[PDB]
């Protein structure tokens, strides 16, 4: 075999590159940032109809002002979320304030390269971290197992990502309303998903300064799905 | 580094089997056969010694049958040296239980812990598994007489009659044929010896190539006695059933 | 037996107005009935418009100020040069002090 | 740095064999012949002293070693491996027995401890098995005289008489014809010398043969008097002169 | 080939391929430039995005009030190494009340990188660093390579197409070394230097990153509308 | 085969190929030398000027251990710094326990045992440097050269790097022409000449000369770098001899 | 300590040791969970190449983790004991600190976390086990059924099966289980569970185990005759 | 803490334990239950150092419940008492020993017999027809030496216990706020509400 | 075939790494020889200084382990010095722990035991050296004991090591066949040194100058090496007879 922390001849880490392939097999997750809030949406993708879909948990709260969506080997995300929550709460204990979204993201990314011969392999999951703080407002971050994170205005991860990202390149502008972003996530998810999108196999969420991070009901998302179908037929 | 020389003893095959466990079982299938039979009034342990030499000291010898405590014994098939490591652990475990609760250890509890140690060597540590299969024969006041077997995987099961080591397939078929539930110890002694006699790779079964033991309530009133048979006693029991 | 504590005397005082705050302290430093220095300042500018004094055992006072000053430096390094608010400084100093709960900094602290 | 070899170097092959143990036994086969014979009132262990150079002093190299006052050991295979096993064996007789019970271990139990040490070299991380088979002869009050063989695997077997190494197959057959359960110690010494001559090629005298007995207590070898219960070692190494005396009436 | 499995193996010609592969990650990185006069030292960096929806990966990191660096290659490795420098600068201040000499900062990075090239299990760092600072012997510029090799220079550049800026600075040497007491001119020279490494893309407002340290200037970074002055 | 893939493995010859491969890394490096003299030692090294942008005099390669020992090396420069860092730790602990500064033979074996240790296991790599070092102790002057295997000897003169053979030939002439001994100031000049003569084997890039010395009379037994007037005088002596 | 990274990524992005652990599960005896309106039923196949077994003492296929939650599995038997022991210890630890028994979701989340840890720790191989965990939360009458697997992922199921030929019995359950109307009684739920195993098993003799969990720590295992009555009744309705 | 008593009769073990929790010059509670059920037929009462008592009790309870779930079986009162003794015998040479005294009342279902064990913080175990910890014993032992018979009914045991509480309420310096009484027999553990 | 890279058994029960370490022994192309007198033990070894730039006084394969014990090494100098430092440390500790000077044979056994460990443990390579220990033991008298990479050790009447060891060995054998004794029957160590050089000359067939040899002598209470002039004095004495 070969060392876990080995470089390829092109100057890349084999294990990090291979974990990126695992993430491409994951279910689609989309995030869009506006000046009214950040929306996070995911494809649930139940493997069988007997599986109770509301037990699929791919959107998760980190703190009141920070939420998170995942794609890839989702079991790998549990300890990442556990670290994120502890980092967020610990900072509030030490400083009597909310931790910045970027600082949270940097803390999670510090775990990433802590593998070798520390854990035995990189994480097989990518994270979309969305939140609000007083300094830099509404923010969306893409956290990779490489230890790198980029800020995004909008971003898709998973199997439908490169098609969904090209769509997000055309649709996003700096004046989108929250409602406009909600519909846009639903629209683009419906495009890249295999099975037909409804309230049971897709999930929406948002973070706003006023109400914090909220996962939407299946009833609330169903009405946004109906509002979307009516608007596309209306021209 | 040293990665080059690592056999990776604790990994799965593409089929979902544990290489080293499978190969250890293959090793055990060449060891001398051992049989356990559970009757309503006791248990029989019978085992065949591995091809003997005439100059071997037969009486002061122990290879197959070991005493764990006054109520539990084991029959061994595999590497003896590996078995003694495990037997000493089992002996200590029994005494720990007795020291803690002031009661003799229930058979299954002892069997589970010994099996759990084996399991560990197949999941972590990069070491080869123990090349040993045990037949446990014992008594406690909850289930009475019990037979168990454990193997290198750390999996254990309970039996009315069972064989380990060489020719288990033929031995099991023969035991399945003549065993019945209302059987007595002296009937079980005969079945055990008859089965080994028919499955043996030797020319003829003699006293010097056998170890024998019984666990009876055949002491005096409500208590259990372990009898590890002496050479002459095996010679007599072999004549009494007309094998020699 | 070795006594790890001493008393360097002096006194400090803080008052807050509507759009300002003062932190005063005398400059005398003593041990027993002797004067060590007539001018040894114990009120310090720690950055981010925070002034601090830790009065009592000067060795502990200096050690604490030194650690908090260093804490302000790393707060910038770790949180994109964000200004450390006075309430956040207070909470941070609590942890600096309580971390030595069973071998305390022998000081009264005012920021 | 540090021992990165925390994994087993002896593993099961598809056929079930433990390669390194098999290969260790092969090393034992190449080794010079040694033997042991059990009499009614004693035990004899013997071997050839294969000299590496005529400039070497073969008295300075002892193949037969005292373990306790009543237990001795000889081997076939790799000398260095044997030497460290003797060191370890002598220590374990103290640490795990004498320091606890105030007396020396019985033969079967010391043998058991040596076997454990050899078993662990078969399973532990980053070690090869020992390349030796041992023959351990000894006496103890409740078991009398006994003779054991310990193999690279860690297995041990009690013997009336046996041989290990180069010409073990022929030597075992020779011993089967001559051994009976009424042999007196002097008769066993005689048979030991006869059996060894078959496997020895060059010089056959008290300087090329090493031989020790487990027999009667030797008060003259104790080094002190005044304690009635201490009567001296039963282990004794026969001198070069004592061997030649018996080689005339051969 | 057979000798690139780990850092602990020499090739038959005496090469360390894992170290060479780490060097390759720097070459794929976005270009960054370093240059100095006798009064100031200046970093200029071209930032890289994932697409038009993403931010531009920050290349410059502050180490102390008098020191900082720019990066090309694996960014998490730069975070580890910069954090180490931050501690070493900090230790020097707390224990000796002394600002860490930019030269010692180089020696410390060299020795940290080296240890990862001689032991089993580890890997070389996959990032190149340009360290600038102003200390008791004036302005300085250092080049760090993850082989362990640290080099003091008047000017330099690392990353993709760094050879253009490196040639330019080699020509401009006699001019820019005497830009004393003029920050905006030393930056202009660095911005012209990095322009010799551009292809199809030009320097925009959320694309350019400039840092400066000197005699009466703490290490400070300029992004966004603060670099519009220099386009 | 495959005997060369892992450090500490003996080939059927009885060789450690990984060490021999480290020697190739040393032969690839720039030239460095050592000259032993009347009451001390002199060290010199070739510094290839890769670019105009290198600040002159500011990438120092000769290193001091304690206050009386100098070290120079050819090959992987970081590996040499690791060895000197250990050398400094060894010298400090010797001075801590025994008070007196570490004798040069004692110091030589400290480095030797440490380098030899990196040939004992497959989990470490041998050092990619040959190191020339020495100084003045209570028994006078000593010069040493240490190789990747851990092998070292005392030397009248020593050379390693790409121009080692050229430098060795030049060193042998000095030993033959001066049986009584060479003076410290003379040895500095000769070092400059030899580095210039050994530069012929690396003549694409031009270079920068660096010299240091320890002498009982000239530097009071302490390690000092040769700078300014004494350096330029030594450079000029060398320039006159190549033409 | 033995450090080797045994679970690593391959070029295509798979962790083969985790995927091979799933093959061990596929080899194990079939296990099925079906939840009714007021109960959950766990059914388990037992292979019949083993006659002369002693069923009094042989480890049962369904284990009690606490008085209100049960765990069945498919795969390596020895591996499952380690998971069961850890689960039982966490059960008592939760009662000690929270002063309330575990929820079925929490107990499942813990078991899945343990499994995940063995997929990115050095020196260990993943568990060759998938589990079905069923029960009722304290003071709650809503039935709960969860499934875990070697990777560490877990989810809730109206009905689910694992082990050999599980794809056949999943097929059966997918057309025979109505989400709008789950088996309204205990009898209905046991029957649908027994029916699903009879698609794969062989003889309905000593090959099928059935355990019924009702609210408030009401767990009982059915005997041979009780199960045999379901087998007898199902076959007579089939001949039609 | 303070008063814990135990009486073994023909068919049951009866445990009485004081209800007061006093700290300083304040009775903080008058309804405290100084007992834990270790298994269906085994009950343990406890008295001693504040904090230590409940912490030890619940730790033992967790271990016995863990055993019960593992083996699907209830340990005998003798076995449980030996486990508890060993834990205290370990504790007494720790850096900080548990300062807890316990009584264990159980009904052995295999023997069909009640059993009462007295164990102090040192790990001193004795089986007794009647037991007490602390100053209580100085009044109750002599009283029970006189009035106890080995063949008494549960009702006779309760009257015998009333006599003990009455004596303690007359001669003890502190107000212990009465007792909670619990019976351990063939049918398990139940609490007498009107005492 | 990874059984040839680490110290595990080959199918034929061999340890190739140990065997190859024996071949490393002759890498220096130097021959050594040891003999015993009545009062002394003399060890001699060839000294080849090929490079003119070497300081010849620092080129040595003979080591003073303790005041009483000397050791000559056959093999590469890095491994040689590794063995020498350990031997010195071991001999120093023995004296501190047990209150008397470590005997030559006991140090030999100890160093042989360490060598044995490297043949059994995988992470440690054998040292490619053969160590010859010499002394005048206070109990056993003049002593020669020799260690190899296999962990083997034994006492000698006399011994030789190196590429041309067999020639020297038989030469010595033939002398002791003639003399009928275990040693050199000589009073002074000076003549035992002379015997040693004489019989090395005959066996190797080469003449030696004062700088082609290296001599260590062990007497009661001290082991010492000879200077070039001490050897020259010895070479003159041989020539004038
Ligand atoms: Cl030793």
């Amino acid at each position: 075999d070969r060392g876990v922390s080995t470089f390829s001849p092109e100057g890349r880490l084999f294990q990090v590159e291979y974990s990126l392939e695992a993430i491409k097999l994951g279910s689609t997750a989309i995030g869009i940032a506006t000046k009214e809030g950040v929306v996070l949406g995911v494809e649930k993708r139940a493997t069988s109809p007997l599986l109770e879909s509301d037990s699929i948990e791919k959107i998760v709260e980190i703190d009141r002002h920070i939420g998170c969506a995942m794609s890839g080997l989702t079991a790998d995300a549990r300890s990442m979320i556990e670290h994120a929550r502890t980092a967020a709460v610990t900072h509030n204990l030490y400083y009597d304030e909310d931790i910045n979204v970027e600082s949270l993201t940097q803390s999670v990314c510090d775990l990433a390269l802590r593998f070798g011969e520390l854990m035995s392999r990189p994480f097989g999951v990518a994270l979309l971290i969305a939140g609000h703080d007083a300094d830099d407002g509404y923010q969306l971050f893409h956290a990779e197992p490489s230890g790198t994170f980029y800020r995004y205005n909008a971003k898709a991860i998973g199997s439908g990502s490169e098609g969904a990202q090209a769509e997000l390149l055309n649709e996003w502008h700096s004046s989108l309303t929250l409602k406009e972003a909600e519909l846009l996530v639903l629209k683009i998810l419906k495009q890249v998903m295999e099975e037909k999108l409804d309230e049971n196999n897709a999930q929406l969420s948002c973070i706003t300064k006023q109400d914090g991070f909220k996962i939407y009901d299946n009833e609330k998302t169903a009405e946004l799905i109906k509002e979307l179908k009516e608007k596309e037929a209306a021209e | 580094g040293s990665r080059r020389y690592d056999s990776r003893t604790t990994i799965f095959s593409p089929e979902g089997r544990l290489y080293q466990v499978e190969y250890a079982l293959e090793s055990i299938s060449h060891a001398g056969t051992a049989i356990g039979i559970m009757a309503s009034d006791g248990i029989v342990l019978a085992a065949e010694r591995k091809v003997t030499s005439t100059l071997l000291e037969q009486d002061t010898s122990t290879e197959k049958l070991y005493k764990l405590n006054d109520k539990i014994a084991v029959a061994v098939a595999g590497l003896t040296a590996d078995a003694e490591i495990l037997i000493n652990t089992a002996r200590i475990h029994a005494q720990n239980y007795l020291k803690t609760y002031n009661e003799d250890i229930p058979v299954e509890i002892l069997v589970r812990r010994l099996s759990d140690i084996k399991q560990g060597y197949t999941q972590h540590g990069g070491l080869r598994p123990f090349g040993v299969s045990f037949i446990y024969a014992g008594y406690d006041d909850r289930y009475g007489y019990q037979l168990y077997t454990s193997n290198p995987s750390g999996n254990y099961t309970g039996w009315k009659a069972i064989s380990v080591g060489a020719n288990t397939s033929a031995a099991q078929t023969l035991l399945q044929m003549d065993y019945k539930d209302d059987m007595k110890v002296d009937d079980a002694i005969e079945l055990a010896l008859k089965t080994l006699s028919k499955t043996t790779d030797s020319s003829a079964l003699t006293y010097d190539r056998l170890e024998f033991a019984t666990i009876r309530k055949g002491a005096n009133d409500g208590e259990v006695y372990q009898k590890i048979f002496k050479p002459q006693e095996i010679k007599d029991i072999l004549v009494k059933t007309g094998i020699t | 037996q070795f006594n790890p504590y001493g008393d360097n005397g002096g006194t400090i005082l803080g008052i807050a107005g509507e759009d300002f705050a003062v932190l005063a302290g005398d400059t005398r430093n003593i041990t027993d009935y002797s004067i060590n220095s007539r001018y040894e300042p114990k009120v310090f500018d720690c950055g981010d418009n925070i002034v601090m004094s830790a009065n009592g055992f000067a060795a502990d006072g200096d050690a604490l100020v030194k650690r908090f000053k260093n804490s302000v430096k790393w707060y910038h390094f770790d949180h994109n040069d964000k200004k450390l608010s006075i309430n956040s400084a207070a909470r941070n100093i609590q942890h600096l002090l309580y971390g030595k709960r069973f071998f305390p900094y022998y000081v009264h602290t005012i920021i | 740095m540090t021992d990165r070899y925390s994994f087993s170097l002896t593993t099961f092959s598809p056929s079930g064999k433990l390669g390194q143990i098999d290969y260790a036994l092969t090393a034992v086969k190449q080794g010079v012949t040694s033997l042991g014979i059990k009499a009614t009132n004693g035990v004899v262990i013997a071997t050839e002293k294969k000299s590496s150079s005529p400039l070497a002093m073969s008295e300075t190299l002892s193949k037969v070693s005292l373990l306790t006052p009543d237990i001795g050991a000889v081997y076939s295979g790799m000398g260095p491996d044997y030497r460290v096993l003797v060191d370890k064996s002598r220590k374990v007789a103290h640490t795990s027995y004498k320091r606890i019970y105030g007396e020396y271990p019985p033969t079967k139990l010391l043998v058991s401890e040596v076997a454990k040490i050899m078993q662990e070299a078969t399973q532990s991380g980053g070690v090869r098995p020992f390349g030796v088979s041992l023959l351990i002869a000894g006496h103890d009050e409740f078991n009398g005289f006994s003779l054991y063989q310990v193999d690279p695997s860690g297995s041990y077997f009690p013997w009336k008489a046996t041989a290990i190494g180069k010409g073990s197959v022929a030597a075992k057959t020779f011993l089967e014809k001559r051994w009976n359960d009424e042999l007196e110690l002097e008769d066993a010494i005689h048979i030991a010398l006869l059996t060894l001559k078959e496997s020895v090629e060059g010089e056959f005298n008290g300087d090329t043969i090493e031989l020790a007995i487990i027999g009667d207590e030797n008060p003259d070898l104790l080094g002190y008097t005044g304690i009635p219960t201490d009567k001296g070692p039963r282990f004794r190494k026969l001198t070069s002169q004592e061997i030649n005396d018996r080689l005339e009436a051969l | 080939n057979n000798y690139d499995g780990d850092t602990v193996t020499f090739s038959p010609t005496g090469r360390l391929f894992q170290v060479e592969y780490a060097l390759e990650a720097i070459k794929q990185g976005s270009v960054t430039v370093g240059l100095r006069s006798n009064t100031h030292a200046v970093l200029v960096a071209l930032k890289r995005n994932a697409d038009e929806l993403s931010s531009y990966q920050k290349k410059i990191i502050k180490c102390d009030e008098h020191m900082g660096l720019s990066l090309a290659g694996l960014a998490p490795d730069a975070r580890v190494l910069s954090n180490y420098l931050r501690q070493q600068c900090n230790y020097s201040s707390l224990v000796f009340n002394r600002k860490l000499a930019v030269e010692r900062a180089g020696h410390l990075l060299c020795d940290k990188a080296q240890k990862n090239t001689q032991s089993y299990g580890g890997r070389p760092y996959g990032v190149g660093l340009l360290i600038i600072g102003y200390d008791k012997s004036g302005a300085h510029l250092l080049e760090f390579q993850p082989s362990g090799n640290v080099t003091e220079l008047y000017g330099t550049a690392i990353g993709a197409r760094s050879q253009g800026a490196k040639t330019y600075l080699e020509r401009t040497l006699d001019t820019f070394i005497k830009i004393d007491g003029n920050p905006d001119e030393l930056i202009k020279a660095g911005v012209e230097a990095i322009s010799q490494s551009l292809r199809d893309e030009s320097l925009t407002v959320d694309n350019l990153s400039i840092a400066i340290v000197g005699k009466d200037t703490p290490f400070t970074i300029y992004d966004g509308e603060a670099v519009a002055k220099y386009i | 085969t495959g005997y060369d893939l892992s450090n500490s493995v003996f080939s059927p010859d009885g060789r450690n190929f990984q060490v021999e491969y480290a020697v190739k890394a040393v032969e690839n490096g720039t030239t460095s030398i050592g000259i032993k003299c009347n009451d001390g030692v002199v060290f010199a090294v070739e510094k290839l000027i890769t670019s105009k942008l290198l600040v002159p005099q500011k990438n120092v390669k000769i290193q001091v251990v304690d206050r009386h020992i100098g070290c120079v090396y050819s090959g992987l420069i970081p590996d040499g710094r690791h060895l000197v860092n250990r050398g400094r730790e060894e010298a400090a602990s010797f001075k801590k326990l025994y008070k007196t500064p570490i004798p040069i033979p004692a110091f030589a074996d400290r480095l030797g045992q440490y380098v030899q240790a990196h040939t004992l296991y497959n989990s470490v790599r041998p050092f990619g440097v040959s190191t020339i070092f020495g100084g003045v102790d209570k028994n006078g002057a000593h010069l040493y050269m240490l190789e990747p295997s851990g092998s070292y000897w005392g030397y009248k003169g020593a050379a390693t790097g790409k121009g080692r053979q050229s430098a060795k030939a030049e060193l042998e002439k000095l030993v033959d022409h001066h049986p009584e001994g060479l003076s410290a100031r003379e040895a500095v000049k000769q070092a400059a000449k030899i580095i210039y003569l050994a530069h012929e084997d690396n003549k694409e890039k031009d270079f920068e000369l660096e010299i240091s010395w320890c002498s009982l009379s000239e530097t009071n037994g302490l390690h000092k770098f040769v700078k300014g007037d004494l350096l330029q005088e030594a450079i000029d002596f060398a320039q006159k001899e190549i033409n | 300590g033995y450090d080797r990274a045994l679970s690593i990524f391959s070029p295509d992005g798979h962790i083969f040791q985790v995927e091979y652990a799933l093959e061990a599960v596929k080899r194990g005896t079939c296990a099925v969970g079906v939840k009714g309106k007021n109960c959950v039923v766990l059914g388990c196949e037992r292979r019949s190449t083993l006659k002369l077994q002693d069923t009094r003492i042989t480890p049962s296929k369904v284990s009690k983790i606490d008085s209100h939650v049960v765990l069945s599995f498919s795969g390596l038997n020895a591996d499952s004991r380690i998971l069961i022991e850890k689960a039982r210890v966490e059960a008592q630890s939760h009662r000690l600190t929270l002063e309330d028994p575990v929820t079925v979701e929490y107990l499942t989340r813990y078991v899945a976390g343990v499994q995940q840890r063995y997929t990115q720790s050095g020196g260990v191989r993943p568990f060759g086990v998938s589990t079905l965990i069923a029960g009722f939360d304290p003071r709650d009458d809503e039935p709960k059924l969860y499934q875990t697997e070697p990777s560490g992922i877990y989810s809730s199921w109206s009905a689910q099966t694992i082990g050999r030929n599980s794809k056949t019995v999943r097929e059966f359950l997918e057309k025979n289980y109505d989400r709008k109307e789950p088996p309204a009684t205990v009898e209905e739920c046991v029957k649908l569970t027994v029916r699903s195993l009879l698609e794969v098993v062989q003889t309905g003799a000593k090959n099928i185990e059935i355990t019924v969990v009702k609210p408030d720590s009401d767990i009982v295992a059915l005997s041979s005759e009780e199960i045999n009555q379901y087998v007898t009744q199902i076959e007579q309705e089939k001949q039609e | 803490m303070d008063i814990i008593l135990g009486i073994r009769v023909q068919d049951s073990v009866i445990l009485a334990s004081s209800k007061a929790v006093t700290r300083g010059i304040s009775v903080l509670k008058d309804s405290d239950d100084k007992t834990r059920q270790l298994s269906p037929h085994t009950l343990m009462s406890f008295a001693g150092e504040a904090g230590d008592t409940v912490q030890f009790a619940e730790y033992i309870q967790a271990n016995i419940q863990l055993y019960s779930i593992r083996e699907d079986y209830e340990l005998s009162p003798q076995a449980v008492s030996s486990f508890v003794r060993q834990e205290l015998a370990k504790s007494i040479r720790s850096r900080r020993p548990y300062q807890v005294n316990v009584l264990i009342g159980g009904y052995d279902k295999k023997k069909n017999k009640p059993e009462l064990y007295q164990i102090d913080y040192l790990g001193t175990k004795v089986e007794l027809p009647y037991g007490a910890h602390g100053y209580s014993g100085f009044y109750t032992f002599s009283l029970l030496d006189h009035h106890y018979r080995p063949d008494m009914t549960t009702e006779e045991g309760l009257d015998l216990l009333k006599l003990c509480v009455q004596e303690l309420e007359k001669r003890m310096p502190m107000d212990f706020k009465g007792v909670i009484v619990k019976i351990v027999d063939k049918d398990g553990i139940r609490q007498v509400d009107d005492f | 075939g990874y059984d040839r890279h680490i110290t595990i058994f080959s199918p034929e029960g061999r340890l190739y790494q140990v065997e190859y370490a024996f071949k490393a022994t002759n890498q220096t192309n130097i021959n050594s020889l040891a003999v015993r007198g009545k009062d002394c033990t003399v060890v001699i070894s060839q000294k080849k200084v090929p490079d003119k730039l070497l300081d010849p006084t620092t080129v040595s394969y003979i080591f003073c382990i303790s005041r009483t014990i000397g050791m000559v090494v056959n093999g590469p100098i890095p491994d040689a010095r590794n063995a020498a430092l350990r031997a010195k440390a071991e001999a120093a500790e023995f004296r501190y722990k047990y209150g008397y000077d470590m005997p030559c044979d006991v140090l030999a056994k100890r160093m042989a035991n360490l060598s044995q460990i490297y043949t059994q443990r995988a992470y440690m390579r054998p040292l490619g050296v053969i160590l010859t220990f010499v002394s005048v033991d206070e109990e056993l008298g003049p002593s020669i004991y020799k260690t190899d990479p296999a962990g083997y050790y034994v006492g000698y009447k006399a011994t030789a090591t190196g590429p041309k060891q067999q020639e020297i060995t038989t030469n010595l054998e033939n002398h002791f066949k003639k003399s009928k004794i275990d040693h050199i029957n000589e009073e002074s160590w000076e003549k035992v040194v002379e015997f040693a050089i004489t019989h090395m000359i005959d066996a190797l067939g080469t003449e030696f100058s004062k700088n082609d040899l290296e001599v260590g002598v062990a007497t009661k209470d001290k082991f010492f090496t000879l200077s070039a002039e001490n050897i020259e004095e010895r070479l003159v004495a041989i020539a004038e007879q």
